[PDB]
């Protein structure tokens, strides 16, 4: 578990807001936030769960990301976890905060295959995390099923946009291996708010399940459809495995043997795997963050520039000068 | 006016020590 | 028919989705024309692009067929009684795997 990544960059954050804290200013650290867009069971929750390091998420066959789950990470002093409509009460344990989000999605939509764009607001203090904003958004489907109205892909599409076209979100967009890229709408939304690749990350799920006989190589070395960062390969736990209640060190040590032992992959080894989207990630923020530098260096010397005329005059006051004096009475 | 000056004063030492750890933190 | 796309590859022309339609829309709108609608199994059922012409053209039912056809590559754990029997997304001629 965990993810340690972030051990690196914390300490710089601290660091930035002690130096603007001392003269009553924040920084403006906006880092941006992640936005998992994918189809109805292509994975995106399972993905979205390993970059956290939690097993928190609920998942498994069927319709259940039935809500657009936002959660805020919130570097703080211990680990709690808190619901804006639980206010008051305080979640120590991660598996309690999954049973409350089920009970919390059936009380609004109930039962049958029912949707509600109202998000919920989770949050989760931990001296081990960034303030990060995460955002896991029901997937798209093309026909309405139980009570659904007839429009239920037009509203599925509608609470993805509002997300997605705000400027410095990353859009990690989640396909299945075991069905053809050239019919993901994911990547048919990417293209659509984000021309030309420049925060769009691939991810390709499900490589388990392919048919014998065929492989994705031509996919992974980013030939059949060109994407600016490429596609990273993953292999998360089958419903088997969930329902296994499958440990998380399992489930690297086969993803790494799978890599490892298939004739086709092999080479690509060390480009693929859970630790490695973790660090993509993670310089995808570091670069991020480097790069707003020299916006508080002129913000900064442009305020020492205009009171330092000033400063000179004001760092020779004297309880005692008779030419301080004088000089006031002739100006 | 000393209200001021002694304002003035600290934000002036304040802003010198940001950048001195703005600095060291850019490396 | 030429299946249905939604990602331009290849250098297809950006409206290669419209393009696909328009060719599908010219022999499954004619009266007199059974509609055969095919979709896998290992992709969940709500996404299938065949249901949704089918649905659109034939909102009756009287004239679709749906047929399940990759049953052999189902996620270990899972299963599709739920769409084989007509319960899932009800169509009035049901849903026959192979
Ligand atoms: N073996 C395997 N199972 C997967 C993969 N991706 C998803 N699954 C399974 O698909 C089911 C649904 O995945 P889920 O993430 O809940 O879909 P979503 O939550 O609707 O995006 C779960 O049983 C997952 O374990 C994969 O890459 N390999
Ligand atoms: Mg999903």
């Amino acid at each position: 578990m965990g993810n340690r990544g972030m051990e690196d960059l914390i300490p710089l954050v601290n660091r930035l807001q002690d130096a603007f804290s001392a003269i009553g200013q924040n920084a403006d650290l906006d880092l941006p936030q992640i936005a998992v867009v994918g189809g109805q069971s292509a994975g995106a929750s399972s993905v979205l769960e390993n970059f956290v390091g939690r097993d928190f998420l609920p998942r498994g066959s069927g319709i259940v990301t039935r809500r657009p789950l936002v959660l805020q990470l919130v570097n703080a002093t211990t680990e709690y976890a808190e619901f804006l409509h639980c206010k008051g009460k305080k979640f120590t344990d991660f598996e309690e905060v999954r049973l409350e989000i089920e009970a919390e999605t059936d009380r609004v939509t109930g039962t049958n295959k029912g949707i509600s764009p109202v998000p919920i607001n989770l949050r989760v203090y931990s001296p081990h995390v960034l303030n990060l904003t995460l955002v896991d958004l029901p997937g798209m489907t093309k026909v309405p099923v139980g009570d659904q109205p007839p429009d239920i892909e037009f509203q599925i599409r509608d609470m993805l946009m509002q997300f997605v076209t705000k400027e410095n979100c990353l859009i990690l967009a989640v396909s299945p291996a075991n069905s053809d890229l050239a019919n993901s709408d994911a990547l048919k939304v990417a293209k659509e708010v984000d021309p030309q690749g420049q925060r769009t990350i691939g991810v390709i799920t499900k490589l388990d399940l392919m048919d014998e006989g065929t492989d994705a190589r031509d996919v992974l070395e980013n030939k059949l459809l060109p994407l600016r960062r490429g596609y990273i390969g993953v292999v998360n736990r089958s419903q088997k495995d969930i329902d296994g209640k499958k440990d998380i060190t399992a489930a690297l040590a086969a993803e790494r043997k799978f890599f490892l032992s298939h004739p086709s992959y092999r080479h690509l080894a060390d480009r693929m795997g859970t630790p490695y989207l973790q660090k993509v990630l993670n310089q995808q923020l570091t670069n991020h963050i480097r790069d707003t530098l020299p916006g508080l260096r002129n913000k900064l010397q442009s305020q020492l520039l205009s009171i330092e005329k000033e400063v000179e005059e004001y760092k020779n006051f004297r309880p005692d000068d008779p030419a301080r004096k004088t000089k006031a009475l002739l100006q | 006016q000393a209200q001021r000056r002694d304002e003035m004063l600290r934000m002036y030492h304040a802003l010198k020590e940001a950048l001195s750890i703005i600095g060291n933190i850019n490396t």
